[PDB]
């Protein structure tokens, strides 16, 4: 008899975390009655209020400039096809700057250094028609069935 | 009356290797920081400052 | 994980505590007001020379509320400046209604807000209240932003 | 099983940076020689180092 | 036969040091690749390793983007040609964000909040063909025979 | 199963080795001038001081006459790429008449009792241009490829 080990690695990341610590900024709001945003994917700012800034959010949607992404957090639930979402009524953390993994859709790597480019979705495309001031970081990664890409994130 | 201020940067690293050689780096660091606040009240005695009145 | 509000909403404060800095080694010349954008005129031994800003200058910062400094209500002639340089920050302006979020701001004389059109610089932040029959708002300052001209 | 295949040392301080080891080798050689001579042959040594980080 | 007192003054900066405490950020996981870098120059970054993440950088070459400044550590650099540099495939200290102490070639005081222009070797020039988005801090000054000039750099 | 012994042979010789024991003569009032030296290449004389007595000599170049020879020693000499050599400005032993192991740059044995012909460099090789009057002692044998000769050298 002949004793058998075996191996096996882990997945790099997970829909929309956070890649590592490199002076990130993260806010609450509050997301519109108005459709459910998935989490690592745009999301577009309505209205603001006034007296101190509290900020309403709903998914990106065609001719709309982009605001941050959604992030996991403690809130957070189940869709019919188990994909990880927001709920319209409910509390949303949204990163401006930093480096996180973010939805994909294309099919080959993206070059470090050059402009991101979003689909109506509010997922990354390589020939997208929404331009946007975030950055390839160089990540690419593929989860089970799921494509994912890191981006470096602005303030605006 | 004024203030003064000044700080300076460590790493764990270079902790060790100084506690390991015996010769450590905060202590200088500590001593410079000393001497540039010293130097600074002569300065200010000796030479004031124009824009500070 | 998410980031706090900040309670008090008055002029030459902050809004929020995000991402900020403040530059504490400057002086001033002449008479700066809370809430005001001021220029870099100079730099003596690492110090920096801040005054209330002309027509045609670059602004650098916004004046910051603090109540051991500046004991009399506003920034003195010789004393020591705090200078907002990153962050967000309540400014005074002369405009009657709130611009259009994420827009460009121009500052008029004397560092107040007049414009929402501008090319490049700080943005609009989403806050605007009321002082003293004027308006307060909020704008979001950046480093590098405002680069001086040649 | 990276860890059981091959061997662990303990040799290394947890503040050195760098390792040397030597090596040595030796030439030499011998002749058929009469009462009378002059010509014997000569020998010496070599030594060579490795690093690691 | 009476006594005197005498006066000196240190020097106030040193080729890759970090000039204050402001808002900074500092990237550790990158190597040096192809060659050596010089402590107080700035790197670029050829490209970022897709599943691993270690990005390789290198000096700076003309037609090149700059991404950040070597900054000192008294531990992960090696001490030649009489200063301190980082050797192939070893770790090194970018700095992203912050005001450092760069080494300079240019003869007269720059304006402070003006663009900053490098010259093919990463040194700053007056008068250099590769333009940037950093600026000049204010500090200028002179170690013995070396020239140094406070730069502030800010996210690619 | 049944055991196995195994047989080895040094190695016959050395660059810049003393071939035997026979008359020889090493002068070692010589001092190194403008560079470094191999051990087991020609050198030239370039000033013999005429009140101190010292000789400056230096690596053998082109339209010169060879003095001598550059000898082993495990105290007089320093350890540089990879190999062992004379550093500038200090004594040196230079064998000046008997019989020397030397490096070569040729391809095929020679003939025993022929001329010697160095190279521009100071290595032995056939069919040269620096014509000198040495002989060839009837010895060739390669230290794991390093060509060595061995060369007989009488006195200028």
């Amino acid at each position: 008899q002949i004793n058998a080990s075996y191996q096996r690695d882990m997945a790099i990341a997970l829909p929309g975390m956070v890649a590592d610590t490199s002076k990130y900024n993260i806010d609450g709001a509050c997301v519109v009655n108005e459709g459910d945003v998935l989490v690592g994917a745009a999301v577009q700012v309505v209205q603001a209020q006034a007296v101190d800034g509290h900020k309403l959010v709903k998914a990106l949607t065609t001719g709309t400039t982009p605001y941050g992404v959604a992030i996991r957090s403690h809130w957070q639930t189940v869709n019919a096809q188990n994909q990880m979402i927001y709920e319209d009524g409910g509390a949303i953390n949204v990163m401006t700057s930093g480096r996180v993994w973010m939805l994909s859709k294309s099919t080959e790597a993206p070059t470090f250094g050059s402009a991101v480019k979003l689909d109506v979705d509010g997922q990354e495309k390589s020939d997208g028609t929404i331009e946007t001031t975030w950055t390839y970081a160089g990540g690419w990664t593929k989860y089970k069935d799921i494509q994912l890409v890191e981006v470096q994130l602005h303030q605006l | 009356v004024f203030r003064l201020g000044n700080a300076y940067l460590i790493s764990i690293d270079e902790i060790k290797a100084g506690q390991a050689t015996g010769r450590p780096l905060s202590t200088r660091k500590a001593s410079a920081c000393q001497l540039a606040h010293d130097q600074l009240v002569n300065r200010l005695v000796f030479k004031g400052s124009a824009p500070h009145k | 994980y998410e980031n706090l509000f900040l309670r008090p909403a008055c002029p030459g404060n902050i809004s929020d505590t995000s991402t900020y800095n403040i530059d504490g080694a400057c002086v001033a010349q002449g008479d700066i007001g809370f809430g005001s954008a001021v220029q870099v005129v100079g730099i003596v031994d690492g110090v920096k020379v801040v005054a209330a800003l002309p027509d045609g200058g670059t602004p650098y910062g916004i004046a910051f509320r603090s109540q051991y400094e500046h004991l009399s209500g506003k920034i003195l002639d010789g004393e020591v400046c705090n200078v907002v340089s990153h962050g967000r920050v309540w400014t005074l302006t002369s405009l009657g209604e709130a611009p259009s979020l994420f827009s460009k701001l121009q500052f008029g004389s004397g560092g107040v807000v007049t414009g929402g059109s501008g090319s490049a610089g700080w943005t609009f932040a989403g806050g605007f209240v009321k002082h003293e029959d004027g308006y307060i708002i909020e704008v979001q300052v950046k480093q590098n932003a405002f680069i001086a001209p040649p | 099983s990276a860890l059981r295949v091959f061997p662990v040392t303990t040799e290394l301080s947890p503040t050195d940076k760098t390792f040397e080891y030597m090596t040595f080798d030796k030439v030499g050689t011998a002749q058929i020689i009469a009462d009378y001579t002059d010509d014997l042959p000569l020998v010496d040594a070599l030594g060579t180092s490795e690093f690691g980080k």
